[PDB]
């Protein structure tokens, strides 16, 4: 019964605001205090501050005031924090959580959370990049190759190899945030050498966001 | 304000192990704390509040115990679904503030990585851009070293590193480090190589490619 809701995904600019929502339901809104945290990769969860909806209103952490700027909507039962001057310092994942009440507590429910990006970039597609195996001999031996799916924005891609057909001894790396501020990943896969000359294998690229689809044939040389 | 020390930052366990995480605030907080787990792409969850109460729901395999400053969260006998951070959080006093986590991973033998380097590929060159690969497949544990040499150059700063997280079959982990050059200076020099260091390997190896 009670469930927090958060808003999608939002990809904003530098130097503009946000406003996330938290619709929570199952339950009196008014009494319980919502929370809400902040979690950027490799910066563990940060509690930025809560509110109580009509009541007593607002804990910040001083850190985030300013940045900050919590309000709740008791007639839609929604509660918002508006996050302000976005940097490269804000893009996380933000959840809200139902805390305590005056009468109850035994825990918490937290929202499925809200991505939030701040980049300048523009939407582009990447360019895939053949990673050569270098062995083709000796009654199977094992051969490295891959795809370097290189500059694109926003995330995310997709890789498969044969169209799904091949799934043994396949890593594709998390994605990394170059300085030009675009993306690239990498997606390897071990085979045995006897067949680099025999197999194809082709990776297969999907970014969404660019409608960019690309199989890539990869061959020793 | 308060600062919440937590204990160890990560650790590697073996399923049926005994698990102890410690969190010390730095002032006496009443038992107002909670302990929370939080999975890869999943958001996080509360396991315990007021520092030994089990929130409805959650397998009694996990307790938490303390007062004053010093607090822990045990799972009495590890499972594989328990893989992932775990957090403390004070709430005695504003700003609420949470431990820095501790990563709960799982325990197997040492394995060396298997290397492998890439250069780059004519289609990406014309492009005018570079990019040299190396490839350090399967090994555990996670801490591993990757130093790029151009020809004779420690390159710094213009590499970055990508880690998959533990495989499910093997517990074991694949790393790739990614040097980026312009084609001008790629083109430049002669001898491109990765020297990779680990515990599994009595000696660092590297694995080159003349341009
Ligand atoms: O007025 C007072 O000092 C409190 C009186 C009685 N209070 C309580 O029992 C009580 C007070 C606070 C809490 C906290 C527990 C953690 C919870 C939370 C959960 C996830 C993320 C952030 C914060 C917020 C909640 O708000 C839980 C119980």
């Amino acid at each position: 019964q009670v469930q927090l809701q958060q808003s999608g995904a939002e990809l904003m600019k530098p130097g503009a605001s946000v406003k996330i929502s938290c619709k929570a339901t199952g339950y009196t809104f008014s009494s319980y205090w919502i929370e809400w945290v902040k979690q950027r990769p490799g910066h563990g969860l940060e509690w930025i501050g809560e509110i109580l909806p009509g009541s007593g209103s607002t804990n910040y952490n001083e850190k985030f005031k300013g940045k900050a700027t919590f309000t709740a909507d008791t007639s839609s039962n929604t509660a918002y924090m508006q996050l302000s001057s976005l940097t490269s310092e804000d893009s996380a994942v933000y959840y809200c959580a139902r805390g305590h009440s005056y009468y109850f507590y035994d825990g918490d429910y937290w929202g499925q959370g809200t991505s939030v990006t701040v980049s300048s970039a523009s939407t582009k597609g990447p360019s895939v990049f053949p990673l050569a195996p270098s062995s083709k001999s000796t009654s199977g031996g094992t051969a490295a190759l891959g795809c370097l799916v290189k500059d694109y924005f926003p995330e995310p891609v997709t890789v498969s190899w044969n169209s799904g057909a091949l799934t043994s001894g396949v890593h594709t790396f998390p994605a990394v945030l170059q300085s030009s501020g675009l993306y690239s990943l990498s997606s390897v896969v071990t085979v045995p050498s006897s067949s680099l000359g025999t197999q194809t294998y082709i990776c297969n690229v999907n970014h969404k966001p660019s409608n960019t689809k690309v199989d890539k044939k990869v061959e020793p040389k | 304000d308060i600062k919440m020390t937590q204990s160890p930052s990560s650790m590697y366990a073996s399923l049926g192990e005994r698990v102890t995480i410690t969190c010390k605030a730095s002032q006496d907080i009443n038992s107002y704390l909670s302990w929370f787990q939080q999975k890869p792409g999943k958001s996080p969850k509360t396991l315990i509040y007021r520092a030994n109460r089990l929130v409805d729901g959650v397998p009694s395999r996990f307790s938490g115990s303390g007062s004053g400053q010093d607090y822990s969260l045990t799972i009495s006998s590890l499972e594989y679904e328990d893989m992932g951070i775990y957090y403390c959080l004070q709430y005695d006093e504003f700003p609420y503030t949470f431990g820095s986590g501790t990563k709960l991973e799982i325990k197997r033998t040492v394995a060396a990585p298997s290397v492998f380097i890439f250069p780059p590929s004519d289609e990406q060159l014309k492009s005018g851009t570079a990019s040299v690969v190396c490839l350090l497949n399967n090994f555990y544990p996670r801490e591993a070293k990757v130093q790029w040499k151009v020809d004779n150059a420690l390159q710094s700063g213009n590499s970055q590193e990508s880690v998959t997280e533990q495989d499910s079959k093997d517990s074991t982990y694949s790393l790739s480090s990614t040097l980026t050059l312009s084609k001008a200076d790629y083109e430049k020099h002669k001898v491109y190589a990765c020297e990779v260091t680990h515990q599994g390997l009595s000696s660092p190896v590297t694995k080159s490619f003349n341009r």
